[PDB]
Order: C-alpha cells, then structure tokens, then sequence
C-alpha cells in the first residue's frame, strides 16, 4: 500500500492528533476497539494509509505519540480512543518542557529523540510502501514546537526521499496569553520552511475569529477549536483516505500544490460554518460551499486572500452532489475572482468530488489555498517577536540552554525572506 | 505474420487499452475466457485476427499486449475484471510506487528500476512473432509514468529493434479532466524525447473528446469511461485494416506513406462519424454522404483545432460497414465543391479510400448508437500544429518563473533539458509553418 | 526463335499475368489442368512458345511467378487456372515492399532475386533455341518497378543477346494506391530506356478513361482495367502464337518497329470496345474496326497521337474478313492521316492477319503504334515528379533505405532527355 | 555435259527454287520418286537435262541444287513435301535463328559461322561435276539472308571458283507484297558488295508479279504460291537453253555475251508473254506477231518501267511450242515500224531469236493455262535504271536521319558501308544515264 506514519508531539499535538484519529475511525468504521463494522468497502480500499492490519482483523492507527510530561498520555489512553493505540508507541519524558523552545529542541528533547526514533523505524519497517509523514503539533510551547522540529531533522536525514507533512498550530495572544509564544513561533517557522515538503497552517487566531464571529459563541474552548480542526484535517486528509484520481498521495499534493520550494504552508478553509440559529433557515448547496470556502472569513489563517494572490487551489467536495454543478460553480468563481489568480501558472485550481460526507453533513467543500496572502500570518509573528526581541525579554530563558543570540536573529531574517519570497511572488506579472 | 504489439503506458494507456481489448473481443467473436468458437484453427494460424491475438494449444486467443504501470490499483482492475482469464499474468507488470506527475521520476528515478523487466517480457512476445511489423504505444503527455516512462520506453526499444516501427497513441491534456498543472511540462518534455522514435503519433485531445461527448452524446459530465469507449472506436477504425481483410480493405502502412511526408511531420488528424446516442439514432439514417460530410466538420476533430486555416497534405477515409466505392465517390464530388479544402502545392489533391466490411460494434451499456456504416478521416494538416502552440504558451507561462520546475531539478533533470524540449517544440512549429508555403 | 520465357512481379504484374495466362490458354484449348481440349491444330502449331510439354499432353505455362509477399500468389493459386503453373516458379518473400522503389530494388529484393534467377536459368536451359523474355509489372509500386528493373538488369547481364520485352503499367492519379507513385515510375523509365528491346505502356489513365467515357462504367474496377489489358496482350503476341503469312519473332519486331535504340516505348490499342447492351450483338465491320483502332480515345496510352508523329505502326486483325477489304481500309487510314506518318521511313505502316479471332468476337484488331505522342506520357509523370521532389517530400522512405538524392536527379534528367528527343524527330 | 549448280539462299530463294524444280521434273518428265523412265541411259549420260540433273545407279535423278537458309521453318517444307524424295539431306542446310532482315546479321553475324559448311557442301557437287560451267542463285533483295549471307557467298563463290559464271535471280522489294521498313537498306548493301561477283542478274520485281497475277489471273489476293509459280515459268523460260538440246545460250557464258556489254549494266528486263487465266474456258489462240507485240507492253514486264524512255543494248526473244522463223521475221518487221524501239548507236539493232519447239508446261492445278506457243524477252535496256532510283530514293529517306542505323552497328558493321554502298549505287545510276541520254 502506499502507507502514511503519523506523529503527534506536546499537548496541542496530543490533542488535535487523538480528535483526527477518532473521526477518521469513525468516517472508516473502526470501532474503539479497533474492530471494523462499517457497511460500505469504500472504507477498507485504502484503510492501509493510516492503519496498520493485526491479527483478529483489528486495525490500529500507525500513529507514534510523543511528550516530555506523562499528562496528556494518560488522558489521551483514557480517552474515546485510547485502548485502539499501539501502547510501544507512547514515549514520554518527564522533566516537561516549559514553553521554552530549547528545551524540546536542544535540552531535554534530546535526550528522548532517539526513544522516538525506534518507533519511527519499527513502523516504517513494516510498511509495503511507506510515502511519508505527518506531524501534529503546536509551534507556541516547548515540546511540540521545540521537538517537534528537532524529530523532523532526524526523520529527514533517515528518509531524505519521503514527504514530510506538518499540521502546525500557529499561536495567537487571544487563545494563549503565555508570553514566550511569539519566540517559539519564529523559531519553528525557521525549521518548516527548510524541512518540511508542506505545511498546513492551523492558526488559533482565526478557530478563535470563526468562533466569535460566524457562530456566535461567547467563550470558545479548546473543544470548539479542536472541533474546526479535525473537520479540517478530515477534509485535507479524504483524498488520501478514499479511491480517487486527484491528489491521491502527498508527493503528487506537493508537486500540484508547492511551486517554488520554500512556499510550501498551506491556507485550510472548511464549509459550511453556519451559527446554531441560521443553520435551519440556510440552504446547504453547491453555491452556497463554493461561495463560502472561497470567502475572507472562512478561512482557518487569520488573513484576506483578497489581499493577496492564489499561487495554486486545491477544492474537494463531500457527499451527493452533481459534478456538472461543481464543476460550473468553480469556474463561475475563478471567473468572477480572477485578478486574485497569478496568471502565469495556467489552470492553478483543481477540484476533487468524494461520495462520502463527513459526519453530521449531507455536503462539505474542503479549501487548500496555497496564496501570497499567508505573508500576513507570519507578519503577525513578526511583529510580536520583535516587540519582544528589541528589549530582550526573556532571552536568558533561552541562552540558559546554550543558545546564542544570533540564532534568534537567524530565525527572524529568515521570515522577513519568506515575506519577501511571497510578495515577490504576488507582483510578478506575465505581460 | 505482420504482427502488432500493443504497449499500454500509465493509467491512460491502460484504461484505454481496457477499452480497446474488450472492443477488439467484440469485434472478432473472441470470449473473455479467450476462446474464438469461430476459429477452426487450433494452437495457431494466419488469419487477420492473429496480427493482435496469438494462440495456445488449448485455443485461448491472447492479445499481443503488455500493460505496464508504476503503480497497482489501475492493473488491477485489469487482473479481477471481466477480461482478466485473457491475459497471462506476465502481461500485466507494476511497480509500487508512481512518478507522482512527474516526467523526471517516469524516465528516471522510479522508471530505471522496471525497464528492464518490461523489455524482457516485451522480447517474450517478439519471439511469438514470425514477422514482427511493429509497436503501437498508447500512454498520455501529461502523467509522469505516461510522459517519462515511455519516452524511456521507446528510447530502449529504438536500441533492441532498430527502425522497427512505432506507433504512438497519445492523450493531449484538457483542463476539464487535468490532475496535475504540470501537464504542460510532461507534454513537452515527452514529445521533445520521442520525436526521433516515433514514426507516427495519433493525438487524442481530451477537451474535443469531452466536447464530443458532451454535445452528440448528450452527456452531462462525462467520466473518462464515456472517453475511453470513444477513442477505442476511433483506434479501432485504424486498426481495423490489420485484423481484418478485404477486397477494398488498405493497410496502414499504405496509409502511413501518404501521411508521412517528412520525419518530424508526422502526426495526423483524427475525426470519426457519425457519433450519436441511439435516442437520436432512432429517427434518422445516416448515409454515407452524411457521415463523410461529419468529417469536415471542426467539431468532430479529435483535437481542436481550425483545418479550414490550415493546408491539407494527406487526407485518407476509413471507411467500415455497409459502404461501397460509387457513393464514397459521389460523397467526395461534393466535398469538394462545398468545402473549402486547400492542399498545398507540392502533393496532389486526391482522397486515399479504404473500405472495411465489418460494421462497426459498440459494446453494451455504451453511449453510442449502433450505426450501419461509419468512417474515419486521417489528415495530415498544418493546422494541427495550433494544438502545438496552445502548448507551449502555457509552458512558456510557467517555464519564464521556473515554477515547479524544482521537483525535477530534484530528482536528477537540469534546466538544459526543459529548454532543449522548449527549442524543439519551437523548430516543430516552424517546421510546420515551412511546409504550408507555397513553392518557387 | 521458338521459346519465350514469361516473369510476373508485383501484385498488378501477377494479377495481369494470370489473366494473360487465362486468356491464351482457352486460345490454344488448354483447360485449366493443362490438358489440351480443342478442335484445331492451328492451336498447337506454335504452343511451345510459351508452353513446355509434360508427360501426359500436358501443357505447362513458361511462367515465373515473384513477389516480395505471398498475398497476391495466394490469390493467383485459388483463382481458374491456378493449378497450371510449376509449382516450383512460384518465388516470394515475406516481407513485402511497401510500394517502395528502394526496398523493391535495392534491399529486400535483392535478397530474393538469386532464387528467381536460379528458375529463370532453369527455364532457359530447358529452351532449343531461346527468343527472349517478356515481363508484366507496375511501374508505380515497389516489388514490379524496384524488383522488376532489378531482375532485368540481371537477366540482361547473363543473357546480353536475348529480347527483354515488357509490359509495363503507368500510374495514374485517377487509379492510384499512394503518392510516391511518381517516383518510382521515374526511377523504373530510367532502367527500361537502358534494358529493354521493347516495352508496352499500358497506361491506368487510359484505361479507366476508356472504362469510364467508352464503356460507361460509373466504378471501374482493377477487373475491368485488367480485362482490356489481357484483351490487348492476346492480340499484341497474336502472331507469335499462331501461323500465318507472317513467321515473325521479337527480333524481327524490335528491327521493324525501333528506328533509334532509345524509342522502344509503344502505345497499344484495341477495337471493338463497346458498351451494353444493343451494340453488343450488332454485326461489326472492317472500316469500323480500322477507324476505331487509330482513334484517340481507344489508345491504351493516352498521348493524342495528333499531337505527335507516327514513326511505326503495325496492325494485327483477327478472324475471318476479306483481306481485300483490309488493305483498302487501312490504305485509307493513311490517306486520311498521312500528315500524322513520318515521310522519312516509307512505308512504316505494316498489317498482319490471321484468321483464329479471340474467344466471344467474330472479328477484332489490335494496333502497336512507336508514336512521337507518348512524350505526353512521360511529360505528365515528370511534372508529378517535380512538384514533389523539387521540396523533397516522402524522400525519406527511400533514404532510409539507403538511396541519396543523386540517384533521382539522375532518373529525372534521363526522361527529360527522352521527352526532348521524341520530340527532335516530331519536327523533323 | 557442262553442268551447272543452283543454290538457293532465304526463304524466297528457297520457296521459288520449290517451285523452279516442280516445274523442271514436269518438263522433263521426271517423276517425285526421282526416276526418269524416258532416260534410257542407267546411271549417267551426256543429255542436255544432265546439265541439271545427276544420276545414280538406281536411277535417281537428283537437282544439282543447294538450299540454305539460316533457320528452318521453310526448308522443313521441301523435306516433309511432294518432291521430298528428289534431294538428299546434305543438299539442305538449316541454321537455328535467322538474319532478322538485318543485312550485316546475315553477312557478318551468322554468315561467319555457317559458310564454310555452305561451301563444303557445294565443294561435293561440284567434285561430281566433269566439267561445271557455273551457279545459278536465287536470293531476295530485302531479307536479311537473302542479302547479307548471299553477298557473302558471292564473295566466297569468287575465290573457290574464280573461273566459273555466276547467275542471279533476284526479288525486288514491293510493299504490295510483305517487305519490312529496312528492305531498302538490304538492297543497297546487298546490290554494293555483289555487284563485282554477279555476271548477269535476273530481277523480278514483286510489285509487278502481284499485278500480272491479279490482272490476268483474275487472283484477288496473290499468295506467295501463285507469285512463285508464274517466276518459275520465267525462270524456266530463261534456262530451258541450258536443259535442252539448241545452239543460242547454250551455257552460261553465252547469257554474258548476249546480254551484257557493260559488266556493270548487267541486269537485264524480263517481259513474258502471255498470261492466261486457267479459269478462261473460250481462249483464241494468239499469234505469234501478237505474243511478239505484248512483249513490248509495259504490264507483262517483271519490273515496272518504260523501255520507250531509254535505249537497248541486247535484245533475245526466246520461243516455246509453235513457232517458225518465217513468222518471227514478219513479227520483227511489224513491230519494228509501230514501236519507239532505239538502240544505242555503238550497238546492232538486231535481235537474237531462240525457238525451242516443246511448249510451256503448266503445273496441274496451277493458275495458267496451257497455251502453244509462249516468248521470253531478255532485253538490256537503260529503262531498269528507274528500278534503281526507286531504291536509292527510299534509301536516302531513312538514312539522312540514319534511322535503324543501330541495328546494323550493333551486328559489327561499320556505319561507312552505308555511305560506300550509297556512292556505288550513284554511280550505276550515272553509267545508266551515260549510256542511255543523249543531252
Ligand atoms: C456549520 C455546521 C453545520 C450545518 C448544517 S446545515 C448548515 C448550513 N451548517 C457544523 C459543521 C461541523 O463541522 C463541524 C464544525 C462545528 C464545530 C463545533 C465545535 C461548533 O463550535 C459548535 C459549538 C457550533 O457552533 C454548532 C453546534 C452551531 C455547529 O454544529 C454548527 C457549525 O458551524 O458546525
Ligand atoms: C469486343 C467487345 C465487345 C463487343 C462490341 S460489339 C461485339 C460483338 N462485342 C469486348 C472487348 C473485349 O476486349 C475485352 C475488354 C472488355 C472489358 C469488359 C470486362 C468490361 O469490363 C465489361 C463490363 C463491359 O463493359 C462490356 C461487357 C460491355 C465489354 O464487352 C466492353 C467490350 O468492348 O467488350
Ligand atoms: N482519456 C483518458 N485520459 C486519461 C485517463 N486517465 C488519465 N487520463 C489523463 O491523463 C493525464 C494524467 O496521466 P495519467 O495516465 O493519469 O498518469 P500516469 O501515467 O499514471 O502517471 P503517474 O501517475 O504520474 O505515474 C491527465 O490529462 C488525465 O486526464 C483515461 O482513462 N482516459
Ligand atoms: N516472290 C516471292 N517473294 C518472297 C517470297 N518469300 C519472301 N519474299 C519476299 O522476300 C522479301 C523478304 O525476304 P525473305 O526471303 O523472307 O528473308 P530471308 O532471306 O529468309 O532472311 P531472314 O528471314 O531475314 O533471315 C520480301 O520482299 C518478301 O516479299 C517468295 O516465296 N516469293
Ligand atoms: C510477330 O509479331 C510481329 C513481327 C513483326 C511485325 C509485326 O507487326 C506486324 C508483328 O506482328 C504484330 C512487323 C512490324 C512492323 C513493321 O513496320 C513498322 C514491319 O515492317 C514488319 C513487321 C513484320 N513483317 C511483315 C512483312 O509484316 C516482321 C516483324
Ligand atoms: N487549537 C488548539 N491549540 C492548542 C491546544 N492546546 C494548546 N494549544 C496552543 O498551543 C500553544 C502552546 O502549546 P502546548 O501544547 O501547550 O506546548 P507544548 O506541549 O510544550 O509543546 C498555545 O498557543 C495554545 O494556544 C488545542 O487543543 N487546540
Ligand atoms: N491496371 C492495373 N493496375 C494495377 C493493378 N494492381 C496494381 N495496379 C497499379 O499498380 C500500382 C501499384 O503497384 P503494385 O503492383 O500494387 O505494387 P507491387 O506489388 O509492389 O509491385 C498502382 O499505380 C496501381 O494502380 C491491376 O491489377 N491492374
Ligand atoms: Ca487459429
Ligand atoms: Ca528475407
Ligand atoms: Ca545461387
Ligand atoms: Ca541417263
Ligand atoms: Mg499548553
Ligand atoms: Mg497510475
Ligand atoms: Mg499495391
Ligand atoms: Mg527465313
């Protein structure tokens, strides 16, 4: 098969990453127990992706959880899911990591890189056809940030030739107020954009904006915003899920997706977001997705694509629907959208069409937009990191570990190029 | 004698090569267990038939094919379908992992670990052949297994046959239908690489296809299943003159001297008729006046294109069924006073006319209509080469950025290669231009 | 001057000559086994010119049979009259010739050609005084031009004093297979204006004009081109096969009909042609049959010989008719067209008659005209020569094959000098 | 007995000799069988028929007669014939493939091989011979044996037998008949290279036979048969002196001082007289003044001319059945004063007068009718010459465009035989002009 490992490091990769294996198992039909009792055999044709065949016709996720403190692991065995989870792949530490970013990389990471590396080896071993890797985790703490990065450089310099895949919670002062987080960011945003084939940017800034603003919720917990994520990762994820002729594996994703190297983060957007109350007076329609999903505020990074320019456009559909209809729908909007379009990449949008919705929904429209835009999102971090950097604010944190204050330079230069890269991008012309 | 190997590349190749085999089936009376209860001839012969099928002591009729991909879930289907106790399974030949749309992996990376495997069991065929006539090669432009493996393909069998001669079938891309926005890349770069092997390449415009069916089929949104049982009857109206055999039947290669004039210039126009759903075919009869005007027609081309800007440089009819000499002459009386078909100065203006008896077939739960008489039209006209340059430009736009073009670079290819290919396709076009100027 | 030794090749070579065959042997009452069946010894007299005696009465065709493919051969075994050849002057290939000079000529010909020598050698050796040969081919394909002018080259090279005399068929687009039939028809005029005594142009132009204007067929068909042409061979070899006031041979033809080495190209003619269905059982008579035998539209090569000059013209009647007549009809002719005959060879115009007619016709004649016109002829295919070669198209399926452009430069400047030469003594 | 040898060369020479000794063994009464019954004289003799006839001890009477030709088709005919049994094998000579009416094939080409066995053949009757007197040769002008193999013969006849006389009867090529293009072309060449080597040459123009056969035989369409039938009674007329007792040209010598002045001019007119249809029931009988008169009409003459325009030389009238000089005086004194009948001056107007008593023979079943009396005229007279201007006239047509030249070339004669052969038939044409106009 054509086999995926899956990686999930620190509490917010912990916890995206166990919502993203109960819904797959759901949409799939793997009960808790790991035993199959759907209907339909579209759900077993490409089970081998993510799931790994034992004896007594049980499936376990090939997924390898990873953190510096045993909380998290337990919740996590003790949750919906946690008996399904091969129990030699949790490795966990103890010292914790403390938001700092060296302490994951540098320090204490270290020293627990090699446990996790076992386990990569043992389940990639096994694989008929191992075609990369996928990575939950937050770039605002120690561990998923700080580790995070630090095991994509070993799985890297083991399997040059695989894709790496990360999805990567960008931090935001309205859902954290730990103030290092700005420091954490750049250092990650430094390590993605030269080790990783391509990157989903889930930024907690805009899961908060969606919550306040388009379904009117007062106080939005994690639950709220783990709940657009794993739709999110549902929907990015159906076609290497499902039989199907476009995207069908993350090497032809990135060859389709990513133009030029280091352009490679991805914008997620998800339809239909419709507050309690307007859900039973909205019509659910192919219009109504394509418009939408194409729509400022639907998008899962805190930006305006009318800011910017698509440089490629990834769409996939969910659930009965008619291809003549979302194929007229899609160029209805690239025509009526155009100049947001670099026009020297012809025919830069592709669509896909799944019969299988997602739970809950008669329909859904999934949205991976790769557009110069995204300057906006790490702008952001920019900004906060140099109101940070210019009176040092808690540098020691981080030289207490033996890091020089260069590296932070390093890593801010670095994403004033990558801004630099998107906005060149975003003015080139062909005529 | 004058056997034909069939090569299908990638999943275009292969899904239509499913098409095509099943249709030949059809055709010919052959089961899909293989057995020909027509065929008094046990373990062998000299029929028509035997140019495409050999056969076993135990009177199994097996195509003269090998299907290669780089991956398995399209053979598969080949391997558990209805025509799977067709084919031996040393016919059917797949890799593990694809070329990702990638030409650089096709030719490369991935490719240089199954060429060998494919060229032997390729040779296991050719020794079957007491007069092997050649290679026909059905693959797209725009995949990575369909660009870079065949080229690879037929650069390997240009060294083990010599000027053995090699016939392409190939997909041009459509965006309607496009998976990858490289295609123009792999297009060019393919085309670039198999233009010294190939003798004569038939394109199938993807986006004349889907516009085709759209219209006389009245096809919402057709499936590449709608496709694939349109292009094997235009493959099988070309085929037709070698399987089987006739008073007024013409083989190819006759055909193939008059639609040559020089190396380079040497892919022909396809059009076919008469294409209509049997709702439509219920009322009318359409004679061969009417199907012969269908061919001059632009809409029924199987690439877009405009021959009425362009010049004529060969222009051979097809004909299949209920069909004979005096009204295909009539036929052409009046085309030629009705149409504005300009030839260039240097060739004669004259129809070249097969006739093959055996109506036409369509294999059940199909689109088309059962028809008495059909005809296929093989033009060589300048203005095929508008399907060149819409090409190119679109791998001009992204080539002047070099977008995309890191994920070959990676794997091996240097810009030298895609500008090379570029010059080329530039020469192509010229060289089109040349031979539409009158002489001195 | 008894024995004539037939070669056929190519596919239009073959079938013609089957039909050749066919014709005269219901002639000389030859069943298709090679028993003699007939009720006159006049049929006998002279069958050994091209028959050889087996055991049994049997008769044998003096016939070799080549092709570069077996298709044709095939059709040649099944179809009347099969079972009278040698089996073993059936000589073929494989691989066939694909309508390529080059391939007919220089390659996969010339891997064939010693067999075929091996039984033209064999057939020779079997003859008590051997006349020469006479070969049918096309002009416009490969394996009867390429092959063809090959296999005389040879045979003139082993048997220098001996006739070559062929009867060659001229491409036509309105009777056309492929385009480069110009090239090789070029190709070939320059080996027969080299290598042979006398060649027949018998020309697909004409006869589907002739199929189409005369005999009112909508859809000639190679069946109707090749009946005229079979009508033609009888009556052109009638004093060969048979006795009369005239013990001719080919030699005594070529000194009579040849005035200069280079003009040996003849265009053949024959009357009655008439099409259905009244006419056809109206009696036919002598002045009819001479004005319709020197008629333009029946020539079997179209040059309209008020054009050109007549440099020799020998005329064949069959049947039973007042010789009288034919004198008087005949003189007439002339008298009527004595500005068409060139002054300067007195009395160039010679008739023959013999009273055996061809099977289905009380009476019939045959004209063989050496006429100035046919330049018309060799004009037409040098322009369809030049419009092609002049940008070079389709050269690559005979450089492939290992032939340069020289070699066409050449054969296109030879039949210019022809033409310009017919020419010279049209004026003189 | 002086005996003399006849040797006849091609297909016309052949078939006519057929028909020349049909006709002798007629006259003589000589059977097909070969035997003679009026010949007492077992096994020899010294009879004038012996001057043609040799005999062996069974009585056979076999033709002092050679017949060659250089392919077979036309001699098979005298073997497997009526008169088969009067020739013996070696007396035939065939060949394989003929000249093709190609001069230099039969001069040069096939002659070189076949002519010295020609010769040894004539070398054995000659050996019988007690006293041979010369050859009698029968050719055409237009064939390519006929001309090419026969010069050649004459040539060689010249130095084997430098001493003996050599007589020519030739045919003359007419269309009317069956000539091929390039007989002019044979004529010249052959008339050039035998000019020397022939005393006295016989010319019967085809044209002219073909007329008196249709005009007086009332034959639509002349075969060779009927054409071959009424030469051989000139023949006979013109060599009865020579197989019958009588004194005017008694041997062939005599032929010469008769008729030939000049050597060059040495082609005398034949002109007979009459020609009856064997059809005709009712003939009257004509006289010997009117057989007389009708051997100045140009129709009974053997080559188509005017004797009135041109001047004689010789003149020998040669009777056959009843006949007496007292009528051939008053004939001669008749016709001497209603006629244009000029002699040259360096000549006698006289004329030679032979009567031989036994009439003409026809052949049983031919196309004449037995008549009593019957005259050859044998006149040298400058009027032939048209028959060569004719020739020469056609002759020069082809060869300014030297048109068939290379069938000649390529046989190994060079191209200026032609022109020499051209030059000496100019120059008979002027001794002709000389001898015959007065300016
Ligand atoms: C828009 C939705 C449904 C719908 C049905 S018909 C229509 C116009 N919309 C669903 C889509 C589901 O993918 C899930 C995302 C919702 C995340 C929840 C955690 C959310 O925060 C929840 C508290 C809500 O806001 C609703 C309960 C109103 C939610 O079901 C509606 C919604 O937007 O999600
Ligand atoms: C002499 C003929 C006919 C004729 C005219 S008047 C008479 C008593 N007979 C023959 C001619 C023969 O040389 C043969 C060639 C004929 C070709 C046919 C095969 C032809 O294709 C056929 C279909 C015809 O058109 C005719 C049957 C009318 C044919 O006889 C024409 C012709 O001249 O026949
Ligand atoms: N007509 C037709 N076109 C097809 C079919 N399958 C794919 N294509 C076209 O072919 C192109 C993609 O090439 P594929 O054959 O899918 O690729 P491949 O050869 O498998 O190459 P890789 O997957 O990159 O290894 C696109 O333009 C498709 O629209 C088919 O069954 N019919
Ligand atoms: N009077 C007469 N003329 C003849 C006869 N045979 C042939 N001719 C004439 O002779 C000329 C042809 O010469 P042939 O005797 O046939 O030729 P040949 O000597 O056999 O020479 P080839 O056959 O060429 O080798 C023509 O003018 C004929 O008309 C004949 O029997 N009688
Ligand atoms: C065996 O075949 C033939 C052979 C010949 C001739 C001929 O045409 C009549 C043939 O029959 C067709 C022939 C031809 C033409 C002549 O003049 C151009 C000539 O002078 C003379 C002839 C022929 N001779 C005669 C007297 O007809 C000899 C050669
Ligand atoms: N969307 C989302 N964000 C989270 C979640 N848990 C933590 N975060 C974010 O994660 C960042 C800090 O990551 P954390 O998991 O505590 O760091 P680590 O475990 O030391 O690597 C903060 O910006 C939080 O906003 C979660 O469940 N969902
Ligand atoms: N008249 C006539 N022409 C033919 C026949 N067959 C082929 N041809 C002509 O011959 C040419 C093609 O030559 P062909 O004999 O088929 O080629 P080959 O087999 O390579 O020698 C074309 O001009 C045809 O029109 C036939 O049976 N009769
Ligand atoms: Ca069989
Ligand atoms: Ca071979
Ligand atoms: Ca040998
Ligand atoms: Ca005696
Ligand atoms: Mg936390
Ligand atoms: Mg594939
Ligand atoms: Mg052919
Ligand atoms: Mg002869």
């Amino acid at each position: 098969m054509r086999e995926i490992v899956h990686i999930q490091a620190g509490q917010c990769g912990n916890q995206i990453g166990a919502k993203f294996w109960e819904v797959i198992s759901d949409e799939h039909g793997i009960d808790p127990t790991g035993s199959y009792h759907g209907d339909s055999d579209l759900q077993l044709e490409r089970i081998n992706v993510y799931y790994n065949e034992a004896t007594g016709n049980k499936y376990v996720p090939r997924a390898i959880l990873v953190d510096l403190e045993p909380g998290t692991m337990d919740s996590v065995r003790s949750g919906p899911f946690g008996q399904i989870f091969r129990p030699d792949n949790f490795v966990f530490g103890q010292s914790g990591a403390g938001n700092n970013w060296a302490k994951g990389h540098y320090t204490e990471g270290a020293e627990l890189v090699d446990s996790v590396l076992d386990v990569v080896r043992k389940e990639s071993e096994s694989c008929d056809c191992l075609q990369g890797f996928q990575l939950t985790h937050s770039l605002g703490g120690g561990t998923g940030s700080g580790m995070g990065t630090l095991l994509i450089s070993k799985i890297r310099e083991e399997y040059p030739d695989r894709i790496m895949n990360t999805f990567s919670v960008m931090p935001s002062p309205k859902v954290s107020d730990t103030v290092v987080e700005p420091y954490n960011a750049t250092l990650s945003v430094h390590q993605l954009v030269e080790n990783t084939d391509e990157t989903y940017c889930i930024d907690n800034e805009a899961l908060y904006d969606i919550c306040f603003r388009t379904l009117k919720l007062t106080t939005p917990t994690y639950g709220d915003l783990n709940h657009l994520v794993s739709a999110t990762m549902s929907g990015v994820t159906t076609c290497l899920r499902f039989p199907g002729q476009l995207n069908a594996d993350l090497r032809k994703l990135a060859v389709n997706m990513v133009p030029f190297p280091r352009l490679h983060f991805f914008m997620p957007g998800f339809a239909p977001l419709t507050s309690r109350g307007s859900q039973q007076y909205r019509a659910l329609t192919v219009p109504e997705l394509t418009q939408q999903m194409f729509d400022s505020k639907n998008m899962m990074a805190a930006c305006d694509p009318r800011h910017g320019r698509y440089l490629t456009v990834a769409a996939i559909f969910r659930g009965r629907m008619s291809m003549k209809e979302v194929d007229e729908q899609m160029l209805n909007v690239q025509n009526k959208n155009s100049s947001y379009f670099v026009e020297w990449i012809p025919n830069n949008v592709k669509t896909a069409v799944c019969d299988i919705p997602p739970r809950g929904l008669k329909m859904s429209a999934t949205f991976i937009g790769n557009s110069t835009a995204i300057q906006e999102l790490f702008k952001r971090i920019s900004e906060q990191f140099t109101a940070m950097f210019r009176r040092k604010a808690f540098l020691h944190w981080y030289t207490g570990e033996g890091m020089d204050e260069m590296e932070f330079t390093e890593a801010e230069s670095n994403m004033n190029d990558l801004v630099s890269e998107y906005q060149q991008y975003q003015d080139a012309t062909a005529d | 004698m004058r056997e034909c190997i069939s090569i299908h590349v990638g999943q275009a190749g292969v899904q239509i090569g499913n098409a095509c085999w099943e249709l030949y089936c059809l055709e010919h009376g052959i089961q899909p267990d293989g057995q020909m209860p027509s065929d008094k001839t046990i373990g062998g012969g000299d029929d028509s038939f035997n140019t495409f099928f050999s056969e076993t002591g135990a009177g199994k009729h097996v195509p003269r094919a090998v299907f290669v991909d780089l991956e398995p879930t399209v053979i598969d289907e080949v391997r558990t379908g209805t025509y799977r106790q067709l084919f031996h399974p040393e016919q059917l030949i797949t890799g593990k992992e694809d070329a990702a749309n990638n030409y650089a992996r096709g030719h490369y990376t991935i490719g240089k670990e199954i060429i060998d495997l494919v060229l032997d069991r390729i040779r296991k065929l050719a020794d079957q052949c007491t007069g092997l006539q050649g290679f026909l090669v059905f693959h797209s432009f725009g995949g990575g297994t369909g660009s870079g493996f065949t080229s690879l393909l037929m650069e390997r069998l240009s060294v083990d046959y010599g000027k053995k001669s090699k016939l392409e079938f190939s997909i041009y891309p459509a965006p309607q239908v496009s998976t990858a926005v490289v295609e123009p890349y792999n297009s060019i770069l393919t085309t670039h690489t198999t233009l010294e092997h190939s003798d004569c390449a038939f394109m199938v415009d993807n986006e004349a296809i889907y516009d085709i069916c759209r219209r006389n089929l009245d096809i919402e949104r057709p499936t590449y299943t709608n496709l694939n049982r349109l292009i094997s009857q235009i493959v099988s109206s070309i085929t037709a003159s070698l399987r089987f055999d006739g008073a007024l039947n013409v083989d190819l290669t006759e055909f193939q001297t008059n639609l040559v004039p020089y190396p380079r210039i040497h892919f022909p126009l396809a059009t076919y008729a008469p294409v209509i759903s049997a709702e439509k075919a219920y009322h009318e009869q359409l004679s061969v006046a009417e199907i012969t005007n269908a061919c001059f027609e632009p809409a029924n081309q199987m690439v877009k294109c405009d021959p009425r800007h362009g010049k004529y440089m060969a222009c051979c009819l097809l004909y299949r069924g209920d069909v004979v000499p005096k009204d295909v002459n009539a036929a052409i009386a009046t085309i030629k006073t009705k149409r504005s078909i300009q030839f260039v100065d240097w060739c004669p203006t004259g129809f070249k006319v097969g006739i093959n008896y055996q109506p036409p077939t369509v294999v059940p739960g199909g689109d088309l209509a059962k028809v008495q008489r059909a005809v296929c039209m093989l033009s060589n006209t300048t203005a095929i080469a508008e399907a060149w340059a819409r090409l190119d430009h679109k791998f001009d736009l992204m080539y002047a950025k070099r977008a995309f073009v890191h994920w070959y670079v990676g794997e091996g290819m240097e810009e030298g290669e895609f500008s090379e290919a570029r010059e080329d396709m530039a020469a192509l076009e010229k060289d089109y231009e040349e031979v539409g100027v009158d002489s001195v």
